[PDB]
């Protein structure tokens, strides 16, 4: 049989360009969440190595399709092949097709590839992907936005809570949603509640990095609504970021 | 050893007839869209050999030719068909994808098996329950050769008269006994009763599964 | 090679990739009970998922309707649970788009049984799942006593039920220890019902692993009843309105 | 059978090639200001003669269909597995065009029938650079040639040739070059009986895009 | 069913059908000269080349069917970068090379479907600083193989360009006379640079000798 | 198959016992000057506590705009860089054009990521890239450095200077506060030599500059004209500036 | 109108095919002497080789068509390199080289598409200190296999050469004579950079092979 | 697949059973200007007991190159014959020697080959001694090689190198005694030193048994090739140096 699978594909023919199977940089922390018309998704910019920062600059969400993004968390490398490899699969099928997958579609391609890396993963090479997405086919416009998480063993779920978190402080992340979640009302105050359970999570674990104010370093950022998956601009977040910095010090 | 060649061109007029005849000496079939959304209708005197099937949920197939031959690519169809709904969502599966492959498949067995195909075949798909899309019918030749219809396809025996017929006759957004009417009339021209026929609807005002045999006496009722 | 007409003997030939089976800390965790009434079946299951002690998930759905006549619940890792849900149910339909004609209940039973020992190595290894089966016979002589729950142990043995009720997952002890007492009370698919979502109350009050019904967001059970007319599922409200009922019930 | 030769196994062939193409839908591709555009003559709605390949290459072909849908899947697989290896910047026109030769070169040798289709790609410059475009045409055979304005394949070609000898001008409006392709396709022989697409160098990743409807209708106005 | 196809009337149609191709597509000339060795090509496109680098010192040159001359081109980069791997850069060298190409086509003519339409050149100029006579060999369809001394011609009709080429071939000869010459004798056969592929092996280049004379220079040199 | 016109491949499938597979221990710094690149490694090999190794080479031009030094094993790394220059070359050969910067990377990181059940076990060879593009835009800007980790995964450096082997970190610590200083290859050049330096200081499996024997560490800058070994008089001259200035 | 000759013609059709591209070859003859075996083939070739060296005192030299017979020594070098590393190398013989070059060519005259279009000889002289009659054989592409008493003659039109061999055999001639007589005999069929001189030295300790060539040749003529 | 003209990949691919698959001696090896001299030790044990007496561990491998190895005596043995044929293989299918630097490489490829074997014991660890025709400067011609047991080579810049379990102390032997070394002859003498120094400090290297009259084997190699040195040329070169010791 042939499933317009590129990574089918790839195991038939080059089984090299694959992860693969059988410390590494990792660390990481990303939040997501939906506000009507839209939804966000948000990651930090560090990397560690046992205690070793080795990295202060990665980007860790990838826009990668004109309606979804994913935030990979976990072995840093793993998370960057599989943001690389999800965006050719898709446009794979749609070129091969004429017509992008469903939502339903790519969420399932993205398990498959998750559940596939189980064994890799349990060995330390670990990538626990966060993936967002709007649903034009959605019937309604304001409901569109979607969230999914991914468990280890591919087993996928769509939240209904609102927003979701992966990563080493997606426990303070998810905590300061929590209650930060009834301030969003459009895109601008869910970019603002994302930005700060970010800081919130870098405040209690030295894995993931806040804003840095002095080289100018801060999450990256990607909002999708009807028209499209967008990156945020950094300044956009910068201003964010010293709001609330500002805000957590007297004023 | 060495190698030897064949004429191209005589093998493919020999073959190329050997499945225009047989699949003339077969029983015909008619589908054609309607409000109810697809209508399939055969000449079929036995009650055991389905030539109308079910591929996927809103996707149906009706063939004619050789019953092994078709039977065959029936099943193949309805492994592409699962597969593809399995790796991806059954909102993924389309007509268009199931025509494709057989056009793929029938392509490669006339050119490689020792006698090709004697069979014709229609992949036809409806809307999904709720959408508005005009029903989609496509035609598979022996050779490979692959068309698409705007409002019905005839295959089968003798199809200059039937088609012809339709032609004449055919109306867009039937209501469905007079479709079954038209399909029934068409027939004749290329040779009839509930006792002899074999009838199935792709019904898009079905949740799901578009699939439905019209059967005995709800057949009855529709001819009279 | 034989054609056995199965859509998981294809993938095994032809697409692994697809197979769930991954043999080489996961969410996992729920009660499922299924109970025979008069010309009925009834199947309901929790829907809380757990990681350790955290709660990971609290609106999984564990009951689907496999085909006009069955559903199956399945208890154990959460993804494998949804994946086997999901295979099983192609599985059956492709085999009726081949012949034409649906599998006997028997076959039926056998063809999840064969998919469940194939895991066994997998299980071994915490990719367990435990479904349970309820389905309605149409063959059967008799109507009244059609109804069917079939268990499976991890080996893919399979037993049928002629206690009247069954139950898998981390809180099937205490929802079997209920039923035992409150089976008497079944008469219908309504009093079956009562009693189906009230076993689950019972575990969910001496299992962390078991959610019960949540008054604050209004999630509840999901369940799936099943007579000569097909399967359905039981509409939300309904069950909220029985949850309720045995709530104050319980408190007064 | 008519067993024959090295030689005329090869003239049969090459004719029932010959053929088979001569009996098909017509297809144009011609260089332009926009970059490069494609219009085929096209009665259906769903089967596509015209298709995206990578970012800055297209595909567009004439013969049995069942047969160059299957060239254009092959293409698809092997661009976005080179750019995949390396970097979708190195995927180029000319390695696909080179890599159809091959294969329809090996078909023809190994194949009981040799494909019944001609084939073209165009490569135009990547956003922000000025390289003039690039267009291919890969015979049944697997021979290769690299035009330079336009190509044309499908049906019988010398008419729509000429008549575009005749009127090609570099650097034509988009609506201009569409015109003059209707009329050059014209001579060989409507948009809800079109097929038209572009690769456009003013798009920033994905110079593809199909020209449709309403759109498509207003062009020619 | 004992009969057996004829050897003989297979041998003798497959010659025929390589030698026609062969005869019937563009022609290449491959000479020694004091620069080392020179290629020249009517080529009229751009895109596609009919002559190539094969490894540091050893030029290719073919005529016949693209895509088949094209494959053997690549095989003989795969077949000396590995070599070259294995042992020493040192230890590849254009008589091996053609050794394998005289294999391959060999093997082809006799067990493939159709024979190779193309013939081929393999050239090896010595390493900077040595002192050795250039080294041309000669392949064709049927995989025979020819030592040759001063030049070679591959393509169309060979005879005119061939004697012109011996009635004018001067050794050591200037590169732009050299160029003009070779040119002189493909016209022979029955000029522009948009004619023109042209590339040459050099003596004096430190590693690679491979270089290819476009546009602008081409231009002056003619 | 499919041709991806890579050496790798192709020797791997027709020859994979050409395929690499202790002497072990070595630095290696990069750093970027306006408009171009420079990058340096030490000529130590040691083998437990002793000193296998004094004069070996690190540091290779891998094709005229790229150099990469090998960290790790010595045998792993010498082969290292061989296997990934013909493949470059390789595939110019075949396509006639080089492959665009991001794809040297993404080949480079594809042997490193197939090698990594062989650094599970010892055989491990953790390289750093340098090079200068041409394509990019800015001349000043051209020159890159990229890190890979284990796994495969690289890192281009917006940081300006990197470092890999035994004695890194010191390297590194040191650059942080020499980097200011380099204002062009001259100063670029001198800062890594004095990176290396303080490496071998607090590392003893980084070797410093020998003057009993002349061997000192060797060095490759890169910039528009391309690829140059650094000459070691200029080297031997910059270290007893470095070793004269620290003895004051 | 392709044809199906039958068994007996196939036969006859492969046998010619090869005897005429053997007949249309340069010619080779190796005799034995005093001094022990002598090479001497017509080649005007300076890179192609037609006679080599097997194993220690195993010599090898053909006619027919080059990549073929390439391939022959090639896989002689093989299987003597084998044989003497899992046994000694004293165990290598020239009876055995001959008897599997037998069991080839008769192979592939048999199974392949074309039969192969050459003649070969497998000499051996003694090891260094011993005294043994040098051997002679002559394996054809049928496969047939000859023990030659005194020299071999292979390659293009033989008669000639044969008889002015049997007319002015020399036994125990003194290595200038023996290349006077070879030269004779070569020279009725049809120079020193025209000729490929060659000889296994009983004399020499281990590797008898010797190629004799440029100054050293030109004295031995005269 | 693409042909290297290896008579170790024959074995491979159709003759695996011929491929490869007591311990403990001392190797040396010095450049001396114009030439390369190697030597060895002649003892084999098995644990505390002396198995052989009279091994030979040098073997000239072709005119121009000579290798010695340290290890398992069976697999240093099998390796030596079995690189020789190889070398000679290629020679004669092609006409013409392999480069000094692909000899090496070749070489590398067999140990490589054997690195899991040698984790098990069965561990050979070479070193190769050559003399380049090819190499500009005729005195710095020759040519010392050591691999390491992954197949890393060196070639050897400090002019000497030693390989077994006494080659600590014939390195640091070497090291005092190499200014002395100005010819073939000092250059031989320094070599059955540093041998007789290794014997000295290590049970498992056997010096000169003057009683049965045993002596480390050398073979020395300039621009007229590879030859052994006759024992008595070493026996009396041992016999000076004990009564140098006193």
């Amino acid at each position: 049989v042939d499933l317009s699978s590129f990574t089918d594909f790839l195991r038939r023919q080059a089984p090299e360009l694959l992860p693969a199977s059988i410390q590494l940089p990792h660390g990481a922390t990303i939040v997501a969440l939906k506000y009507p018309g839209g939804v966000v998704m948000a990651g930090d910019r560090r990397s560690t190595q046992g205690n070793m920062i080795s990295g202060r600059d990665v980007r860790k969400v990838y826009i990668t399709d004109d309606y979804t993004a994913t935030g990979i968390a976990g072995t840093a490398a793993v998370a960057v092949e599989f943001a690389r490899l999800y965006a050719v699969e898709l446009e794979h099928y749609e070129k091969l097709e004429g017509v992008p997958l469903t939502f339903a579609g790519k969420i399932n391609r993205l398990a498959i590839m998750v559940r596939g890396n189980l064994a890799a993963a349990m060995q330390g090479l670990l990538a626990l992907p966060l993936l967002a997405g709007y649903d034009i086919h959605a019937s309604d416009p304001q409901s569109a936005g979607r969230i999914v998480s991914f468990d280890a063993a591919g087993g996928w779920n769509i939240e209904e809570e609102g927003y979701q978190a992966v990563g080493s402080g997606s426990l303070f992340a998810k905590s300061s949603m929590k209650k930060l979640y009834s301030q969003v009302t459009d895109g601008d105050s869910g970019l603002r509640v994302a930005v700060e359970a970010l800081y919130d999570a870098a405040d209690d674990d030295s894995a993931t990095g806040g804003p840095d104010l002095v080289r100018g370093i801060f999450p990256t950022a990607v909002i999708i609504d009807a028209d499209g998956a967008v990156d945020v601009p950094e300044s956009r977040i910068a201003e964010l970021a010293r709001a609330i910095i500002e805000s957590r010090s007297g004023a | 050893s060495f190698p030897y060649f064949i004429s191209p061109e005589q093998a493919m007029r020999e073959r190329s007839e050997l499945a225009r005849k047989g699949i003339a000496r077969a029983k015909s079939v008619v589908a054609l869209a309607y409000a109810g959304g697809v209508l399939f209708v055969a000449e079929n005197p036995s009650r055991s050999l389905q030539k109308i099937s079910e591929l996927y949920d809103r996707v149906g197939f009706a063939a004619a030719g050789k019953f092994n031959e078709f039977d065959n690519l029936r099943r193949g169809g309805i492994q592409f068909a699962d597969t593809r709904g399995y790796a991806y969502d059954r909102r993924d599966v389309t007509g268009r994808q199931l025509a494709n492959v057989y056009a793929q498949t029938l392509g490669t067995i006339f050119t490689e098996q020792a006698k090709p195909y004697e069979v014709e075949l229609c992949v036809a798909e409806v809307a999904h329950y709720g959408e508005t899309k005009r029903p989609e019918l496509y035609r598979i030749t022996y050779d490979g050769s692959i068309a698409d219809e705007p409002h019905f396809v005839v295959m089968g025996g003798t199809t200059e008269p039937i088609a012809n017929a339709l032609k004449e006759s055919y109306a867009e957004n039937a209501s469905l006994t007079d479709a079954l009417r038209i399909a029934v009339a068409a027939l004749r021209a290329g040779s009839l009763g509930v006792a002899s026929l074999e009838v199935a609807v792709l019904d898009a005002n079905r949740p799901r599964r578009a699939f439905r045999r019209i059967t005995g006496s709800a057949l009855q009722a529709l001819l009279v």
